[PDB]
């Protein structure tokens, strides 16, 4: 996941 | 070449590598036309409707609800040209980390990874988990289950949230038990985040405008590591995450960011994780290969006739590395273990394949978006397998040119802006  | 063949959407389905499928959701699903584009892995040119059926929704919820930094389009991946550019993106960024010996080692270990045969009941006898199999429609209509390693599928509802999706099981713990699932990725090559060249920028909330673009490359090897660390079943645990105290931002909001992610980024981020949580992860991971060296010694025989109890469990032998003594009986050795557990954490990160392709990229996993554009890597006049954005012979070969999105300003159109917004 790329996340904030 | 990774991939051998270049397909086309419209290609006529041969029921082999070309043939519509379907995925065990535990639910209803219609057909999907699937491609295999090498030994054990798959794309599904679709919106992922179906790995979560309470996610079969595209259309977004009113303004006035939406998560603030997202973007929904829910015609995206809905025409067969859209599809076919898909097809091909994804195609091409595989080829891109191939190119590279970091990328051929960890499609190499994920190709090897195939999800552990633990769905047997008697401890006597070896049998395939159903859900890390897709069902292929033959030729003659029928149905035949196929085993596979990975799925690319287009995103859900949220463009841009990219992620590994699995199915898990009544009581095991595939990902995180050294079993391992078959992992689908929600990805689109369609759609790329800018962030900032300053630090100070990058990592601020209310500042950039996402000057520079991620390479898709980068962020599809990111969900492989992912992929990795899942499919050899020692992905941590999401509940164990960094209570960031190093970001001001991050800090006024008690946000927490997870042990994987800050793992699978590595650099100094995968230092947050202390000795001591370290080691702990590391012998649970190293029993939990003990008790898959366990279950193959007990393993009698083999359900089904497409292998053979002897080949499958030295698909295992090779998969974990395991020793074979004298009376054949496996045993986990723990310099293999403890070598293979560090290339699959290691080795195989975000940063380190930021130094392989030579780009410009986010300097730490805690940072803040600051846009995401819409981009086309499928012509070679704006994206190659060797040089991603920037073009070697031209004007922006030099200076990380082509992923400066001013320069380079006809190959991204900037879709929504998020600094400000968090
Ligand atoms: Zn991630």
């Amino acid at each position: 996941r790329r996340g904030l | 070449p990774f991939v051998n063949k270049q397909f086309n959407y419209k290609d006529p389905v041969n029921g082999v590598d070309i043939a519509y499928i379907k995925i065990p959701n535990a639910g209803q699903m219609q057909p999907v036309k699937a491609f295999k584009i090498h030994n054990k892995i798959w794309v599904i040119p679709e919106r992922d409707t179906f790995t979560n059926p309470e996610e079969g929704d595209l259309n977004p919820p009113p303004e006035a609800k939406q998560v603030p930094v997202s973007y929904y389009d829910s015609t995206y991946l809905s025409t067969d040209n859209e599809k076919d550019n898909y097809l091909k993106g994804v195609t091409k960024l595989f080829e891109r980390i191939y190119s590279t010996d970091l990328g051929r080692m960890l499609l190499t270990s994920i190709v090897r990874g195939i999800p552990f045969w633990g769905g047997s009941t008697i401890d006597t006898e070896l049998k395939v988990i159903d859900t890390n199999c897709i069902n292929v429609i033959q030729p003659d209509g029928s149905y035949r289950s196929e085993e596979l390693n990975l799925v690319i599928i287009g995103p859900s509802a949220d463009i841009i949230q990219f992620e590994c999706k699995s199915f898990g099981h009544e009581v095991l713990n595939l990902t995180r038990n050294g079993y391992g699932s078959t992992q689908y990725i929600r990805f689109s090559p369609d759609f790329t985040f800018g962030f900032e060249e300053s630090l100070e920028v990058d990592t601020n909330p209310l500042l950039g405008a996402g000057k520079f673009a991620t390479d898709p490359a980068v962020t599809l090897a990111h969900e492989l590591i992912h992929a990795g660390h899942r499919l050899y079943g020692i992905a941590i645990n999401p509940n164990r995450v960094f209570k960031v105290n190093t970001n001001a931002y991050y800090e006024m909001s008690g946000l927490e960011v997870s042990f994987e992610e800050l793992r699978t980024f590595g650099g100094h981020d995968a230092k947050f994780i202390d000795s001591l949580q370290e080691n702990e992860f590391r012998l649970y991971y190293y029993n939990k290969f003990k008790d898959i060296a366990s279950t193959l010694n007990k393993a009698k025989s083999i359900v089904g006739t497409t292998a053979s109890l002897q080949y499958m469990k030295n698909v295992f032998k090779e998969k974990y590395l395991l020793s074979e003594d004298t009376s054949g009986k496996f045993s986990v050795d723990k310099l293999k273990f403890d070598k293979l557990y560090k290339m699959l954490t290691e080795i195989y990160t975000e940063d380190n394949f930021v130094k392989f392709f030579k780009v410009l990229n986010r300097k730490t996993y805690l940072n803040f978006d600051k846009a995401v554009f819409k981009i086309n890597i499928v012509p070679k006049v704006n994206y190659t397998i060797y040089d991603g954005f920037n073009l070697r012979n031209t004007n922006l070969a030099a200076n990380f040119n082509g992923q400066n999105t001013e320069i380079n300003n006809m190959n991204f159109t900037k879709l929504k802006n998020f600094t400000g917004l968090f």
